[PDB]
């Protein structure tokens, strides 16, 4: 490993700033690209630096390259929830088609998302064919709330969705069961908000 | 410059042929394939400097690739290995250093067929209450009793993929997490204002696309042939 | 007048075996070398650092050792981008430097095979007239690179000249040396003259009958000592008995008025 | 592929026990690879130095071997040069001249 890159993960709450490194052995270095690669997709190029000492930007990604030491940083300002990604430093031996790339193993960001006015609650919904089977679906909840998983009741972890049109932001987890299985008993293993709306 | 690769995503089996195919319309000379597996940075395999040329890259064991064309750069696995599961990505490039790279190939490599079974869909209509309480209408797709874990699931509203207020679980849960090859589940939410799902015109239809044989694998069971194949699962709005 | 060169040849056998040496010529004078043995140039003259202070030669040294890693592979890999048109094994000549006058011109010379075939030129490489089409792809990458192209214009334009001037002045006095030709006669006819530990290589050496110079002499070429002397012989072919009356004349620099003369 | 010039000469004037330097200088060969002896009698010098490789305007390489030596009446001189431009070994002998 000629590329290495630091922290390995980090989590942080919407709206705050930070900062990749990347540290190489690589020789020569022609070029450093910083990489952001979304859960399962692809590779998506943010910037290349060029020179000995370089900056760069792109909106709210800035990034030096240090040749000497041997040092890039990669400064992401005002983070929202879809940075969520691993950032990939990648080094180029050569200014053309004879060169190798040298990959660093990337860094995962985690942006917890700013949940305004949470509503916390848990409703129950039917299938559209077989109007006996049903889910509970508790959501609303703001982000300093956990979920926790009876192995044949299931329920999944936290997610959060955004309606971008609206500016709005809302996490849910889901739970099911067909052995007895009630929407008010399905997250009675989870530190829930005491104002939680149950319906009916 | 764009590139495109195919398969997209491919459950194989232990000793098989599996071939994954990169196609490049900038006349670029060179290809170049890699592989990405977690705790690593991408790894090359083997590339090429134009039709009829390929050369060993970092890693090239296990694997043959082949230029046919300027515009195609295959790699071939000729005896596939579980050690070949993973990522794999393919790139191409003129003179210059920058590489272009493919949206990647997600490769499963199983020991054994025998537990390769598609999903069930359904979808859960809107609460009444959650729309009362929000004027928001949160529909949820489940999908069941499936392996291995390779599906996509995506939302469609009137013909046409929605992205906006959905989000779905970032990994299959197991069905019975005890048992060594347990099928998976996996859930989904499209929240919509409640005069969205009010309206009948509206068609909601949650969609899995779920990866598993190809027409030409072996298959000695009783229970249908478990191809690769989309499941889904619809609904209208209503007043 | 002096035309300082950097002559570096490569010889890649096959695909994994290699090697590049290099010497350094200031006039025909050695002033460098350099080993595929050794990680670092080896001075041959106590002045070859010329004027460059020891971090300005440090920073020198390491661009070259980080150029002939890189180079290596470069010609590897334009090996395989040209594959089958052209194939190990292959020989690779570099010739560099400045040329100095009065108050200088660079150069970069590219040989293939034993054949001149690339320059460098202004602010790129470019193949020379005879060189077949098929470099145009290994030209058209070396240009793509930009950082290479950079380095080698300040090497070139500004580089070479200025550590030239330097040279020239720390090695003043070995550059200026004065060795005396020594001669001697024999014959097999054929008469040899021999003359032999002169510096510097400008030198006359005439058969003669009393003061008529023979035009029959017939000089050969200069060969070198292992000293950094030069050694020289000019034959006659003559009828036996003739032999009497007959001297080789030697001038030289060193000699200061008084040639040499050897009478048989 | 070209043949090698091979060109046999003493440093100093020649004096039957005297020591003294006998120099072989090849030239205008190619490819670089070459294999150069000195010899005594036909048997191989043990200690002969060499030069670096370089070589001149015209592409074509060259080598100055030497060695030290005190010639005498009896013993030969030469110069063995294997090349691959060559099927068998070219031997270039000291003319008791140069
Ligand atoms: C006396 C000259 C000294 C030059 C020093 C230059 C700096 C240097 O080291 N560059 C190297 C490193 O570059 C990397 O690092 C530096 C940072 O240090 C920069 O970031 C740079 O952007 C990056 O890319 C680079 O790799 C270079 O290409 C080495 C070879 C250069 C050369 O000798 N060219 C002439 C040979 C022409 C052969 C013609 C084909 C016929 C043979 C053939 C063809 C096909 C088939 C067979 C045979
Ligand atoms: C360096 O000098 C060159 C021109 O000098 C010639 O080429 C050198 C490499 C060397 O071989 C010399 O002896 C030659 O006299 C400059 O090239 C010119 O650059 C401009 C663009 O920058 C271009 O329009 C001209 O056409 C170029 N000249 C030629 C002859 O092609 C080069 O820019 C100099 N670079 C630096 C960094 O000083
Ligand atoms: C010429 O020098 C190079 C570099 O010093 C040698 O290449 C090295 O060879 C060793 C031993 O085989 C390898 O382990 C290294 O990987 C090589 N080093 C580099 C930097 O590539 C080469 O062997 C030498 N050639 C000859 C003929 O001696
Ligand atoms: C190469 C032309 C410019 C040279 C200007 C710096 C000369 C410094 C002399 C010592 C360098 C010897 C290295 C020779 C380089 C080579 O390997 O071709
Ligand atoms: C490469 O060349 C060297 C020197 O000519 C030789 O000894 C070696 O065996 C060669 N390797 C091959 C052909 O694999
Ligand atoms: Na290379």
């Amino acid at each position: 490993t000629q590329v290495e890159q630091s922290p390995q993960s980090l989590v942080v709450r919407q709206g705050e700033n930070c900062v990749l490194q990347c540290n190489y052995s690589v020789t020569p270095d022609n070029h450093l690209r910083w990489f952001k690669q979304d859960t399962g997709k692809g590779l998506v190029s943010l910037t290349v630096l060029v020179d000995q000492k370089d900056k760069t930007s792109n909106g709210r990604y800035s990034a030096t390259l240090d040749k000497d030491a041997k040092h890039s940083t990669l400064h992401i300002t005002a983070t929202l929830l879809d940075d969520t990604a691993t950032y990939i430093c990648v080094v180029g031996d050569r200014g053309s088609a004879l060169g190798r790339l040298h990959f660093g193993a990337g860094t995962q960001l985690i942006v917890i998302p700013d949940i305004q006015n949470p509503d916390p609650a848990v409703y129950q919904l039917r299938d559209s064919k077989s109007s006996d089977k049903s889910v509970c679906l508790f959501t609303d909840f703001d982000s300093q709330t956990n979920v926790s998983q009876d192995s044949d009741v299931y329920i999944t972890d936290k997610c959060v969705l955004d309606m971008r049109s609206m500016d709005f932001k809302s996490n849910s987890a889901v739970a099911w069961s067909n052995k007895d299985f009630a929407c008010a008993n399905a997250f009675n293993n989870s530190i829930i908000p005491e104002d939680t709306f149950f319906p009916s | 410059a764009a590139v495109t690769q195919s398969p997209r995503n491919k459950v194989a089996v232990t000793g098989g042929k599996v071939t994954l195919s990169c196609n490049q319309t900038n006349n670029h000379n060179n290809m170049y394939w890699y592989r990405q597996d977690t705790g690593h940075g991408l790894r090359l395999i083997h590339y090429s400097y134009g039709a009829g040329s390929t050369e060993k890259g970092d890693i090239p064991d296990g694997y043959k690739a082949s230029r046919p064309s300027q515009e195609n750069f295959s790699l071939i696995l000729e005896l596939a290995t579980p050690s070949q599961t993973s990522v794999y990505f393919c790139a191409s490039g003129d003179e210059g250093y920058t590489q272009y790279f493919g949206p990647g190939t997600r490769l499963l490599v199983l020991e054994d067929l025998r537990n390769v079974t598609p999903p069930k869909v359904s979808l859960f209509e809107p609460s009444k209450a959650e729309i009362s309480h929000t004027q928001k209408a949160t529909l949820v797709c489940l999908a069941t009793g499936f392996y291995p874990d390779h599906v996509e699931l995506s939302w469609w509203v009137n013909g046409k993929e929605v992205h906006s207020g959905v989000c779905t679980d970032p990994q299959p849960l197991k069905e019975q997490p005890a048992l060594n090859d347990s099928r998976y589940s996996l859930s989904s939410r499209l929240r919509v204002s409640a005069t969205f799902w009010q309206n009948p015109r509206n068609h909601f239809r949650c969609q899995v696309q779920f990866y598993g044989l190809s027409e030409n694998d072996e298959w000695t069971q009783d229970r249908a042939k478990p191809v690769t194949q989309i499941v889904s699962a619809e609904a209208w709005g209503r007043a | 007048n002096y035309t300082f060169r950097c002559l570096q040849m490569s010889s890649f056998a096959n695909r994994s075996w290699s090697r590049t040496d290099s010497v350094v010529w200031l006039g025909d004078l050695q002033t460098h070398r350099w080993s595929n043995d050794s990680a670092t140039i080896s001075f041959t003259k106590p002045w070859s650092q010329g004027k460059l202070s020891n971090q300005q030669w440090e920073k020198l040294q390491h661009m070259f050792q980080v150029y002939r890693v890189s180079f290596t592979r470069d010609i590897q890999e334009l090996v395989k981008m040209m594959s089958p048109k052209e194939d190990y094994p292959i020989e690779i000549q570099l010739s560099a430097g400045c040329e100095m006058y009065p108050g200088s011109e660079s150069f970069l010379h590219v040989a293939f095979q034993g054949k001149y075939v690339v320059r460098f030129w202004g602010t790129s490489w470019q193949t020379v007239p005879g060189a077949p089409s098929w470099l145009d792809l290994p030209i058209k990458v070396l240009n793509a690179d930009q950082g290479t192209s950079a380095t080698v214009q300040m090497l070139l334009n500004d580089t070479c000249p200025l550590f030239v001037r330097g040279l020239l002045e720390a090695g003043k006095s070995d550059l200026e040396k004065q060795e005396k030709p020594v001669a001697w006669l024999s014959s097999v006819r054929q008469l040899v003259c021999h003359v032999s530990g002169f510096y510097p290589k400008p030198v006359w050496v005439m058969w003669m009958r009393g003061d008529q110079e023979q035009q029959g002499t017939h000089r050969g070429d200069f060969l070198p000592n292992a000293d950094e002397t030069w050694y020289l012989q000019a034959t006659l072919d003559v009828e036996a008995g003739e032999e009497a009356g007959l001297a080789c004349r030697v001038k030289h620099s060193s000699l200061g008025g008084q040639d040499i003369i050897l009478y048989w | 592929q070209k043949t090698p010039q091979i060109q046999v000469y003493s440093r100093h004037p020649p004096e039957n026990g005297k020591p003294n330097i006998l120099n072989c200088y090849v030239t205008q060969f190619h490819p670089p690879h070459i294999e150069i002896q000195m010899l005594k009698n036909g048997k191989k010098i043990p200690k002969v130095e060499m030069s670096d490789m370089s070589f001149s305007k015209d592409w074509s390489f060259y080598i100055l071997a030497h060695t030290e030596f005190t010639p005498t009446e009896t013993d030969t001189y030469a110069c063995r040069v294997k090349h691959a431009s060559m099927a068998e070994p070219k031997t270039v002998y000291w003319d008791r001249d140069m």
